[PDB]
């Protein structure tokens, strides 16, 4: 019976893997083999927003492309107005081990999480005018990594227990959880239209979820150790994954198979994040070394240096408008770039 | 304009009173230590914070000596593999080791993890305050026991005890050359890497003690004091 | 994929000799530290042995010290381990082992429950 | 028995992700090549913008 | 008051003076430099430092006036004012300098003696205010040759300027106080910090051998060297004092010690010389970061 469940297994790998080698037509650089080099690009720090105490572990924009939201491991919570560097909220918070953060597109809520395995809910807008403590979501048997809001009642988790969970706000219950990952998940991103979304684990792994039903759709391999950053391309249809074997790659989700890869012999440190551009020519990936590569997409050649971080860079963000580019590292400083 | 100028001086008004506010928590904050504690189920870990009369998964501790409040961590609410969650310990002051040296078959996971700990690229500048616990276990086992650490270390019939060890008052020499051979082993490949900016910090201890808190506020001092020198252009 | 695959084992008597051979698909074979382990009834995973990159540095456990002998081959992205005086203490399943991450000198997660990079195993038989 | 479950489970993944559509290479990349060059006019990191609209500036 | 005669005089305090000018001006340039950069990174030592680099430039700036008046060829350089103003900086400018070094002494026992104590006197604000009571006390309690006579055309063939040889008692009394309260108090302090510092690195249990015996041997000389610059010239001093405070109509003692007074009130200006290197230069680091700056010019 083990035995016949292992032949099988390995007869419908032998076939999986000869559907996607009939599948695979071409290149991506052979039909990129005409198109102009971006050029170089050259970005200078404009704001420097100093304030925090420890490092910066996470960051997230404001749907106005002007209100931000900053994480330190010191056990604060600071909302920054970009335009004039003036602070707004600061929320202490229980646990200083905080891992992720985020703003719901209506700009009323914030939540946070870490070790303590708990998705906290803030206020902003309350009538006796302070920030307060709405909801707190527990389940989860292990250390979050990210939490991203759909609407202003449902968020998505994901756990360092090797499972996923979609929450309902006002009752504080889970609707549904993802599970098949054998390593901690280390990051997910929602598509534009909030109905799939893929997350990266450390079995050197990615894996497509649809919200509704709960199931798994599409695993992709490739890589060769742990992915530790991962976001979707503008239009839905790819994803680009950087991993701890000092390299990225990009997947598409209707060839199921690997795309392109961005290396080089120099090279020889992880990526921490990955964030793209509004058009999606530009690739912005963070590195142990204490900077910041930009990469041309559809070229795979390296066209910009961000540099001026002492420490490591652990954070990326960019504008819903494209207008600036906010990195943060662990010296405790947020930059923002144009 | 008007209702421009007056949301203007409102945001500078909040934003010099949340910078107040930081000022005062910057200031509580730089003057506290934090403690990382690893070990192992056998260990007993838990024992000695319970043996500190002042004792989601995280236990914190908070002790204080000589007006110096101390803050500890033990981290047992995840799963076996730590090679993610450790990275966020890399400013702590220092990492407590906590060693059983009463049995021999787990002896070489510890020997691992506590090399696996020394070579890592974040916690290459973070030192090591080592305790070998249960001594009291190990004389027994070694005085009259069927056990040998021959046949878990072949490297044992040919050592022979320092010169600059300290024996107790009363005490067997056999049990002696053994406890500062378990030492030895676990200091061996603590000398063999780095560049003199971490150390490793011994101890013998039992389960029933009183002087750990000092010895971990000693240890701290030393600590700073090398930092300081380095910084203070002393070197 | 990752892939790593045991082969050899055997039935033996006492005071014998065996040669497990590890292969391996999916990845540079010489930018990673290598291990062995193995697991006996009624018992955990247990480490045995560990060999470098380059294969100069070699670790062993005391109780195997005398006896067994590891090897690496880069060009043939092998790995071998070589057994003598078989006392009745080794039959286990044999594991090789990969270190998560290249161009680093320590393992962390080796012996875990569930670790990615592990693989199946051979059986030994005294 | 329970590994036997796991492993049941686990071909029935496997068979459920070995009937997907799919379609060929090049169709993906001429897609994604020509999203990436119909917005290429609206994005201030690639274009500099004037610096009369810029609000960091 | 009587013939005093010298023919060193005009031998050894010019050429000096050109030496310590000429190797003194651009050291300090870079000491003040690195004292920036220390502050930049919210190290208050820098903060002290950077105050002891201004002083000595304005010794250089008062000094090629002096070599003047040691050549006696003025080039309409001559007058009541500027000499009222430019002996005051020429005889104040040594004590500011052993004050911050006492300073410096100080802060460094603090930080190692006891590494996790008194959280407040180590902050950039704490240290502004002391160097600005140190400038204040200093120029006020210095001051007081300012409201008198300077300039004494005498008899023989001279002009001397801030000194007379029948001196009066305020003189007596002014450098009693300089040589009891702006050389050898502010000395003992620097030994003691010392002192203290090397004890506790005896006992620092993280250190080798070979780094604990670079620390003695940069502190012994750290404390030897300014003995050696200043001594002889405070001796002479005191001798001088007590004469006039003994028998007073005596003239030979001067007769035979003007020879020197000078070449002693001239090597007395060397520590302008040592604090920028022995502070900074000869540490790794802060060497490293200059060859960093010149390789970035």
């Amino acid at each position: 019976e083990l035995d016949q469940l292992r032949q099988e297994a390995e007869q419908l790998k032998n076939q999986i893997r000869d559907a996607r080698k009939a599948c695979a037509d071409a290149t991506l650089s052979q039909i990129t083999n005409n198109i102009d080099p971006v050029g170089r690009i050259q970005m200078r720090t404009r704001r420097t927003l100093r304030g925090h105490l420890a490092k910066i572990y996470a960051m997230h924009w404001g749907t106005d492309s002007r209100l931000l939201v900053s994480a330190s491991q010191d056990g604060k919570l600071i909302i920054w107005d970009s335009y004039t560097t003036n602070k707004v909220h600061a929320i202490p918070l229980r646990s200083s081990w905080v891992m992720t953060c985020a703003y719901a597109p209506s700009g009323n809520y914030v939540a946070c999480g870490g070790l303590d395995n708990i998705c906290s809910i803030y206020n902003l807008k309350t009538r006796e005018g302070n920030v307060r403590v709405s909801r707190e979501l527990a389940g989860h048997t292990g250390y979050l990594s990210c939490c991203r809001f759909l609407d202003d009642n449902q968020i998505v988790t994901s756990s360092g227990d090797t499972t996923c969970a979609l929450w309902d706000i006002e009752t504080g219950q889970q609707t549904t959880t993802f599970t098949g990952h054998t390593g901690d998940v280390m990051s997910l991103s929602l598509a534009p239209d909030t109905r799939l979304f893929v997350s990266g684990a450390c079995d050197a792994s990615a894996k497509l979820w649809d919200v509704r039903e709960g199931m798994c759709r599409q695993t992709f391999t490739g890589h060769e150790s742990d992915i530790n950053a991962i976001c979707f391309f503008p239009n839905g249809n790819a994803f680009a994954t950087g991993s701890d074997d000092a390299t990225c790659r990009l997947f598409d989700l209707r060839a199921d198979q690997e795309l392109m890869t961005y290396s080089h012999d120099n090279i020889i440190c992880g990526i921490t994040s990955v964030s793209f551009s509004k058009s999606g020519r530009l690739l912005l990936a963070g590195y142990d070394d204490f900077n910041c590569n930009v990469w041309d997409a559809l070229k795979a050649d390296r066209a910009g240096v961000l540099a001026g971080h002492d420490n490591r860079v652990s954070c990326l963000g960019v504008t819903d408008d494209g207008m600036a580019v906010a990195t943060g590292s662990w010296d405790s400083f947020l930059k923002i770039w144009n | 304009t008007e209702d421009q100028r007056n949301e203007e001086k409102a945001q500078r008004e909040a934003n010099k009173k949340i910078e107040k506010q930081l000022q005062k928590d910057k200031q509580v904050y730089r003057a506290t230590h934090r403690l990382l504690l690893l070990g192992a189920d056998n260990s007993g870990k838990s024992t000695i914070v319970k043996q500190m009369r002042i004792l989601s998964g995280i236990f914190e501790t908070k002790f204080q000596v000589d007006k110096v409040n101390f803050h500890m961590f033990d981290v047992g609410g995840q799963r076996d593999e730590r090679r993610k969650w450790i990275q966020c310990f890399n400013d702590v002051t220092a990492i407590i080791f906590v060693v059983d040296s009463s049995d021999y078959n787990r002896l070489q996971e510890a020997l691992n993890l506590f090399k696996s700990i020394w070579n890592n690229r974040w916690l290459r500048t973070i030192s090591v305050i080592l305790f070998l616990n249960k001594q009291d276990l190990l004389a027994e086992k070694v005085l009259a026991g069927k056990s040998k650490i021959e046949d878990y270390f072949p490297e044992f019939a040919r050592y022979t005890t320092p010169e600059d060890a300290t024996p107790e008052p009363g005490e067997d020499p056999r049990v002696t050359r053994a406890k500062y051979f378990i030492r030895d082993e676990f200091l061996r490949i603590s000398t063999a890497s780095g560049d003199g900016r971490h150390y490793c910090y011994p101890h013998f201890t039992c389960a029933v003690d009183t002087e750990n808190a000092r010895r971990i506020f000693n240890d701290c001092k030393d600590i700073i004091l090398q930092m300081n020198l380095r910084e203070y252009n002393l070197v | 994929q990752v892939q790593l695959q045991e082969s050899g084992g055997g039935l033996v008597q006492p005071g014998g000799s065996l040669r497990l051979s590890c292969a391996a698909s999916g990845f540079t074979f010489s930018n990673y530290k290598m291990n062995w382990v193995r697991q006996a009834p009624g018992k955990g995973l247990e480490w045995v042995s560990d060999i470098s990159q380059s294969g100069a540095s070699i670790s062993y456990t005391g109780s195997v010290k005398g006896r067994f002998t590891i090897s690496r081959d880069n060009a043939k992205n092998t790995l071998y381990l070589q057994m003598n005086s078989l006392k009745p203490e080794d039959t286990a399943v044999y594991y090789c082992a990969r270190c998560p991450a290249p161009f680093t000198r320590d393992c962390f997660d080796v012996t875990s429950t569930t670790y990615a990079y592990r693989g199946q195993g051979t059986q030994v038989t005294v | 028995t329970a590994s036997i479950a796991q492993a049941r489970k686990l071909v029935e993944q496997l068979k459920m992700e070995a009937n997907i559509d799919r379609i060929k290479v090049s169709k993906a990349a001429a897609d994604l090549m020509a999203y990436c060059e119909a917005h290429a006019k609206e994005d201030p990191l690639l274009t500099p913008v004037p610096a009369s609209e810029n609000p960091f500036r | 008051g009587c013939h005093v005669d010298s023919r060193v005089d005009h031998l050894f305090p010019p050429s000096l003076y050109i030496f310590v000018i000429g190797v003194g001006l651009p050291t300090n340039c870079l000491a003040l430099w690195a004292a920036y950069r220390q502050v930049q990174q919210r190290n208050e030592l820098g903060v002290y430092l950077m105050n002891l680099s201004i002083a000595d430039l304005l010794y250089i700036c008062t000094l090629p006036l002096w070599v003047d008046y040691f050549l006696h060829h003025d080039n309409w350089i001559h007058g009541p004012g500027s000499c009222k103003l430019f002996g005051f900086i020429f005889y104040t400018n040594i004590y500011i300098s052993i004050a911050f070094l006492c300073c410096i002494s100080v802060d460094r026992y603090l930080a190692v003696a006891h590494p996790l104590r008194f959280a407040r006197l180590r902050r950039v604000k704490t240290a502004v205010a002391v160097s600005s009571v140190v400038w204040a006390t200093e120029l006020g309690a210095n001051s007081a040759p300012l409201f008198h006579d300077e300039l004494f055309r005498d008899r023989y063939n001279h002009t001397f300027c801030f000194e007379k040889f029948p001196m009066e008692g305020w003189v007596a009394w002014m450098n009693l106080y300089r040589v009891f309260v702006g050389f050898l108090f502010p000395w003992a302090l620097m030994l003691l910090s010392y002192r203290g510092i090397l004890r506790a690195v005896r006992g620092s249990v993280s250190t080798e051998r070979q780094e604990k015996a670079k620390i003695k041997r940069l502190a012994l000389s750290l404390i030897a060297i300014v003995l050696v610059c200043f001594a002889p010239y405070h001796v002479l001093l005191l001798s001088r004092s007590a004469i006039y405070l003994g028998r007073p109509w005596d003239c030979g003692f001067e007769e035979r010690v003007f020879s020197a007074y000078h070449s002693s009130l001239a090597f007395t200006s060397l520590n302008c010389v040592a604090d920028p290197i022995l502070y900074c230069l000869v540490n790794e680091g802060a060497r490293s970061d200059v060859a960093k700056a010149l390789h970035n010019l």
